[PDB]
RNA sequence: CUCCUAAAGAGUAACGGAGGAGCACGAAGGUUGGCUAAUCCUGGUCGGACAUCAGGAGGUUAGUGCAAUGGCAUAAGCCA
RNA sequence: ACGACCAGGGCUACACACGUGCUACAAUGGCGCAUACAAAGAGAAGCGACCUCGCGAGAGCAAGCGGACCUCAUAAAGUGCGUCGUAGUCCGGAUUGGAGUCUGCAACUCGACUCCAUGAAGUCGGAAUCGCUAGUAAUCGUGGAUCAGAAUGCCACGGUG
């Protein structure tokens, strides 16, 4: 159904489903599972809505939705501002990480351009 | 990434930070110890970082504790 | 007719205090609440526009009001007269019946929900705002969604400045940033 | 065909100064009922200088199947 | 001084072009649990078991081993069961944010690795072009040199074939 992460996870394995949410990969949210109550391998139908309120019950204590997507935006904000080497690295889409800009840095730059 | 046994910092660079707070508002304090971690005493001071050619003046904030010195002085020219 | 009833008993007796009215005919009041959805698009083919309407027709309950372009304009390539969106205005107790299904229902659904914000004032007294998405009303099932388009929504008020404007909305526990 | 030359009735020439027509429409005709613009400002999903929405300013600077002139709110303009 | 010492920086840049590789685009596959079968090597400022703590990288303690004895060191493809059911997906892992570990005086430029989160391109590749004749090609793991740390490279080893 719906989860207090806006989004709506499609119908299918719930463990699997509950990775649409931005925030939730597979560990957490075998975690969710797990400290909920429900088992990995049930559809998202056939769960009932009481426990689908335990699910969000339990993705509640997460920062997984916009709000995460806010504090990564400010976190990079913050670099770009400061003026670091980072912060740089961010202002002209190059690699941050120390990768190689000679060849190789077509995630970073994308699409070549002559 | 250095361990979480404390944090590194240059041993001349830690006393002309103590003599420079302790003494009041000073001159830009010029270093070459980009390795250096900025700590919370050093905000207000501007240390001049060497970048291999020129000491950059960095004017330390409460935002830059925790980064190295150099991060805030490029050591490559690229227009 | 909830907030109706709570509008006559409850707000206008705060608000007379509030501005120091001396005639209850002064308090600000609640005209019309109309929702524009600019389709645009619907040159390039109007089966999505009907179907666009559809979605229009059933948050409200009333049959859309299709606009039609008033002027020819190339910078958007339509002559004038062409079908370019559709919009309903709400009156009476649906208002109230409509005002309260988003304040209530409308307001704790949007993604990223930061609270409404305080400027979007027309400067005499009228708010507006628009919401990005469709499926954001209980009434549009997510099932049936063949596109994403949001919609305005402005609030006609007898209110005479923004301060009065805001007041009353405040006064229906609206979200203000 | 329209304006000016044309000398405040009409008319008035030049290889004088400027523009148009050789159609269109069974509705763009008749009638009854209703309606009132341009432009700009402010606010507002995509949406931008410019689309649709709301409000204010404004008062015909708009509109009239087409040139110009004279008209047009009782609208001759717009809708059924 | 074109000699010598030092600190910092660079050799790691980045509109772009090429060579050589690794990983993929999936179902002859991904994931989960269970389980089978190697060879060749290295080790004393070294290999480091067992046990305890940690989700993990690792940490503490501490045997044995100059080694057909001890350690690295659990081979992986495979096989059994379950699931996914052709979708940019339970494919793919780039990139990025946060939190850490270890080496090292010191991980900013510019290390490797771990955890959480994110999830680019890519759905088999134009002209053209390469290797290979049998335990070969293809594919799957393992080890060593250099080395404080830093292998998708190099050199070697076996499995299926």
């Amino acid at each position: 159904a719906r989860i207090a992460g806006i989004n709506i996870p499609d119908h299918k394995h719930a463990v699997i489903a509950l990775t649409s949410i931005y925030g939730v990969g597979k560990t957490r949210s075998k975690a969710i599972l797990a400290a909920a109550g429900i088992a990995e391998d049930v559809k998202i139908s056939e769960l009932s809505e009481g426990q689908i309120d335990t699910l969000r019950d339990e993705v509640a204590k997460f920062v997984v939705e916009g709000d995460l997507r806010r504090e990564i935006s400010m976190s990079i904000k913050r670099l770009m501002d400061l003026g670091c080497y980072r912060g740089l690295r961010h202002r002209r889409g190059l690699p941050v990480r120390g990768q190689r800009t000679k060849t190789n840095a077509r995630t970073r730059k994308g699409p070549r351009k002559p | 990434r250095s361990l979480k046994k404390g944090p590194f910092i240059d041993l001349h660079l830690l006393k002309k930070v103590e003599k420079a707070v302790e003494s009041g508002d000073k001159k830009p304090l010029r270093t070459w110890s980009r390795r250096s971690t900025i700590f919370p005493n050093m905000i207000g001071l501007t240390i001049a970082v060497h970048n291999g050619r020129q000491h950059v003046p960095v004017f330390v904030t409460d935002e830059m504790v925790g980064h190295k010195l150099g991060e805030f002085a490029p050591t490559r020219t690229y227009r | 007719a909830k907030l109706h009833d709570y509008y006559k008993d409850e707000v206008v007796k705060k608000l007379m205090t509030e501005f120091n009215y001396n005639s209850v005919m002064q308090v600000p009041r609640v005209e019309k609440i109309t929702l524009n959805m600019g389709v645009g698009e619907a040159i390039a083919d109007k089966k999505l526009l009907d179907n666009a309407a559809a979605d229009l027709a059933a948050i409200s309950g009333q049959k859309p009001l299709i606009t039609k372009a008033r002027k020819s304009v190339a910078g958007f390539k339509i002559r004038q007269g062409y079908p370019i969106g559709c919009k309903v205005t709400l009156r009476g107790e649906r208002m109230w019946e409509f005002f309260e299904r988003l304040i209530t229902i409308a307001v704790p659904r949007i993604r990223d929900f930061r609270g409404l914000s305080a400027k979007s004032f027309d400067g005499r007294g009228n708010y507006s705002m628009g919401v990005r998405e469709q499926i954001i009303f209980p009434e549009i099932d997510y099932d049936k969604v063949d596109r994403v388009r949001g919609l305005d929504i402005t609030i006609t008020t007898t209110a005479k400045s923004d301060e009065e404007g805001r007041a009353l909305l405040a006064a229906f526990d609206f979200p203000f940033r």
